[PDB]
RNA sequence: CCUGUCAAACUCCAAACUUACAGACGCCGUUUGACGCGGGGAUUCCGGUGCGCGGGGUA
RNA sequence: AGUGCAAGAGCAAAAGAUAGCUUGACAGUGUUCUUCCCAACGAGGAACGCUGACGCGAAAGCGUGGUCUAGCGAACCAAUU
RNA sequence: UUAGGCGGCCACAGCGGUGGGGUUGCCUCCCGUACCCAUCCCGAACACGGAAGAUAAGCCCACCAGCGUUCCGGGGAGUACUGGAGUGCGCGAGCCUCUGGGAAACCCGGUUCGCCGCCACC
């Protein structure tokens, strides 16, 4: 049963929501791979009328790239609980978000015969705290 | 097998109703025809319902009418037993009538005009403004009801 | 103007405000009267049943309703009874006020279409039908002839 | 009519019941008919091309050759004989 | 689901199995489809026709019944693909089928992909299929050379036990060669 | 939750009915030649009423 | 939601969004329907073909402008190819 | 069909939920990036290569009706509406009789947790 039910980290997105950048450089070093531009939608008063326009970047980290990052990121955070997703996700911080889920997730990300994950096989906030907490730190 | 008797004239009656009466071989007031009881025929007399009088006649009655008002497809020739026998598949009027009622043949098939041109009802009819259930003479009748009309116009 | 001009349901239903503008507001003050806090937990229940389909201008609805309720103060301002006028004036009505040239009229008012046999009013009372009288005065100000029907009440 | 365009008064016949909404099944868009077959003409609200003039919705003509993939169906408008260029997407075999 | 006005996608769309738009364009040729499908361990190749009550398969080939001809290698690879194509291609011929268009389902048209391989084979089997030579693999990769060279960087057998240690693109030729004459079910 | 009402330019529903084609019966046509085709000659393009369905209008 | 603009209608692995590439908003000649129900009538419109030349695509294929229904003009004369 | 592929009809198939199933035909998740191919950043996906592990997802199998849907019984209802007819009623609005058709809401009880085609296959 377990082993195919025990949580795991799938991508940690690190993004800086500027309002118009040079910041990319730091994300590249802080992570280890190229950042990605962040165009915006809608025209607004914050002199942000341009639709397609660089206004931040993000970096999606998977596997070791993600851990080796979290092995320094998490430490720089304290928070826990409430600040957690209903799917067992959480974002702290510049932003750093951690997407957690169980083994058979590809079923919902693939092309053919894809399917959404059954609520039972979903990850709860609790089951999340457990996994991470049980990895160099403390909850709440 | 019902006997149809047009009781209302043509003036003002819908064309498709008049036409139907004509398809049932009736072209004048008081003319009568003997129609089989089929789905197709049924739909027709239903449409003609308000300008006619119909119902199943008793053997005798049909016989009286046939004897008094049946005609050859052409000519004055009286259709009496002899005529019936020397010309039809039957032996006498009764023989014929029976075949008609049992819908085994028709007036044409026996070389007879499809129409029985009756005489005006003796003592008048019950009115052409109301149906039977209302005391008039329109629509479907009883076997005893149709007989009265047919016999009066004998 | 006379009820004669608008008491018949001969015209098309004209109620799409999305396509009509300048509709005068209703003169009907309220629909629920009496102890509206309480629910129909009364022994007796009488109704005013219209006997013919007609159109009732919000003028007559208000005049009729007032005359009845204003009278239901034979029971007092805070008496124990609840009165309900269930119909609302949706049918917008016009007037052609040029002779018959471009004669589509202009919105002058509204009326409620009631079908014969519907109840326009429903009161709720305890064996104390002053309401029966509250209605003799009500069908007095509406176009149709009416029937004062009592429902839960074998207390004759 | 307040105007005389082809879609005048077609709100109903060229609209789909909410559940029949969306792209239609390719099976019938590819059906093959033979010269002489009686076919029912009906526009698939979901299928843009291959349409005939709305006025003929409901007609039952006879396939007489085709033109490109589209078919050529002979119908009789009132007393007038006409030929309609219509794709299968909008046709059904009678009976 | 929600109400009477709700719209439920066609089953095969719910199941995310059939791209109906591409299917219509396919049926447009009025030709048989060379269904090229995959699985983690195998590869299928069918020749479908249209039918009154649904599709009719006149000839197919599965990477598993490949051993039945002397295949002693894995079955979710390029050399496997090609052959399955060639196999289906042949039975196809026997069925009286001459031309087909490539239905690659929800798979991506990537160059040198197994589907294309499947297509190459079926073409060589004698089947007439609209195609594009330079979207196909370079014969060597078809034979299974890319894998042989991958095992060269050995240190540990690419194949857990299986057959060979250095693998055999020759095994491929031997099989192709076989299929090109006589034998049962062809 | 409970409770009060509506739609020419609303519709989860939904008639009667009208309508395309086909078969059947009826009626009709093959010396009264129908269905249809080609040509000659018009008149006509102020209409009205009853009934049903209407739209406008206090009427 | 969006799809340039009325209104009604069509569209979700798209008819919408994004990216890229491209000029089929191409030339020639027709069939049919429409304009004009039935039922004759021009310009105009549309659907669907064929020939030629192309764009894109792995390919079936899509592209006879913008999802559909408005955005249009006889003879004579002039300019133009 | 001890788990497959392509479909037809396109909710009777939808939404939600329970139980069962894999040394193997299998499907998956899964393991992994030298290649073909790939991410405006990530082998996530796409693509390729492969089996150490798993049946927890998916999927297949059996079943549940609370919601949505299909069809049926009984009631509503031969009610509403309506094709044809009337020297029937009514100041009128409108109604009534005969004849031929005939609903919707809603309630109660069943049905429905897909059916079928081709191919492949201990
Ligand atoms: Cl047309
Ligand atoms: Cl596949
Ligand atoms: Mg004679
Ligand atoms: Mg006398
Ligand atoms: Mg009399
Ligand atoms: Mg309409
Ligand atoms: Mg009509
Ligand atoms: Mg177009
Ligand atoms: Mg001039
Ligand atoms: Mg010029
Ligand atoms: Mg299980
Ligand atoms: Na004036
Ligand atoms: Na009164
Ligand atoms: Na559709
Ligand atoms: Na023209
Ligand atoms: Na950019
Ligand atoms: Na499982």
């Amino acid at each position: 049963f377990h082993e195919m039910r025990e949580p795991r980290i799938e991508k940690v997105v690190v993004h800086m929501g500027i309002g118009h950048a040079n910041a990319e450089d730091i994300l590249g070093e802080i992570t280890g791979q190229m950042p990605v531009r962040t165009k915006a939608k809608r025209t607004v008063g914050e002199f942000d009328i341009r639709e397609g326009d660089p206004i931040g970047a993000k970096v999606t980290l998977r596997d070791e790239m993600a851990e080796e990052f979290l092995q320094t990121a998490l430490p720089l955070a304290e928070l826990a609980t409430s600040q957690f997703d209903d799917t067992g996700n959480f974002s702290f911080g510049l932003d750093v978000t951690v997407n957690l889920v169980r083994p058979g997730y590809r079923v919902a990300k693939r092309d053919k015969a894809s399917r959404s994950i059954p609520t039972k096989h979903r990850l709860n906030p609790a089951d999340a705290v457990a996994f991470i907490e049980s990895t160099y730190d403390v909850e709440v | 097998m019902h006997a149809l008797v047009q009781l209302r004239g043509e003036v003002n009656m819908h064309t498709d109703i008049q036409d139907t009466l004509e398809m049932l071989n009736i072209h004048h007031v008081n003319h009568c025809t003997l129609v089989p009881e089929t789905d197709a025929y049924r739909g027709m007399v239903a449409k003609v319902n308000d300008f006619v009088a119909f119902g199943e006649p008793s053997q005798e009655t049909l016989e009286t009418v046939l004897a008094t008002r049946a005609e050859p497809l052409e000519g004055d020739a009286d259709v009496d037993d002899e005529w019936v026998a020397e010309h039809t598949d039957y032996d006498d009027i009764s023989g014929l009538a029976f075949a008609l009622l049992s819908e085994e043949t028709t007036l044409r098939e026996q070389g007879l005009s499809p129409t029985l041109r009756l005489h005006p009802p003796r003592g008048g009819h019950d009115g052409v403004k109301h149906p039977v259930k209302e005391g008039g003479q329109l629509g479907k009748h009883d076997t005893e009801g149709i007989d009265d009309l047919l016999e009066a116009m004998r | 103007k006379p009820g004669a001009m608008y008491r018949n349901s001969s015209k098309p239903a004209y109620t799409r405000r999305e396509y009509i503008s300048g509709i005068p507001g209703k003169k009907i003050a309220q629909f629920d009267m009496g102890n509206n806090g309480a629910g129909p937990t009364y022994p007796a229940q009488v109704e005013l049943v219209v006997e013919k389909p007609v159109q009732i201008r919000h003028n007559a609805l208000e005049a009729a309703r007032v005359a009845a309720n204003r009278y239901v103060q034979n029971s007092g301002a805070a008496a124990n009874y609840k009165f309900r006028i269930r119909k609302f004036p949706f049918h917008v009505i016009r007037e052609n006020k040029d002779g018959m040239r471009a004669p589509f009229g202009k919105p002058v008012g509204t009326a409620a279409r009631v079908h014969g046999a519907n109840h326009i009013f429903i009161a709720w009372v305890n064996p104390d039908p002053n309401v029966e009288e509250a209605w003799r005065r009500a069908k007095m100000k509406v176009t149709p002839t009416i029937n004062i029907d009592s429902s839960p009440a074998g207390n004759a | 009519p307040s105007s005389n365009g082809p879609l005048e008064g077609t709100r109903g016949k060229l609209k789909n019941k909410p559940r029949d909404r969306g792209t239609s099944p390719p099976q019938r868009a590819v059906e093959e008919f033979d010269d002489g077959e009686k076919v029912h003409l009906k526009i698939d609200p979901s299928v843009p091309n291959g349409r005939f003039h709305p006025r003929f919705d409901g007609q039952t003509g006879t396939v007489e050759g085709k033109q490109g993939d589209a078919y050529k169906v002979d119908i009789v408008d009132g007393g007038k004989e006409k030929t309609i260029i219509v794709t299968a997407a909008h046709l059904r075999r009678q009976e | 689901a929600t109400g009477p006005r709700y719209k439920v996608p066609m089953r095969r769309r719910r199941e995310a199995r059939t791209d109906y738009h591409q299917r219509l364009r396919l049926l447009k040729s009025g030709k048989p489809r060379l269904v090229a499908r995959k699985s983690n361990k195998h590869v299928r190749a069918q020749l479908v026709t249209l039918g009154p009550n649904g599709d009719d398969t006149l000839a197919s080939a599965h990477s598993s019944d490949l051993a039945e001809y002397g295949w002693e290698a894995p079955t979710g690879n390029m050399p496997s693909a090609y052959l399955t194509g060639l196999l289906a291609g042949l039975r196809a011929q026997e069925a009286g089928v001459e031309e087909a268009v490539l239905d690659i389902g929800l798979n991506s048209p990537t160059p040198g992909s197994k589907v294309f391989a499947i297509q190459e084979g079926a073409i060589d089997a004698g089947l007439d299929i609209p195609h594009n030579d330079d979207v196909l693999a370079d014969w060597q990769r078809t034979r299974g050379a890319h894998i042989a060279e991958y095992d060269e960087q050995l240190e540990e057998p690419l194949y857990s036990g299986d057959f060979d240690a250095a693998d055999l693109p020759e095994h491929f030729d031997e099989l192709r060669e076989t299929l090109l004459d006589g034998d049962i079910e062809l």
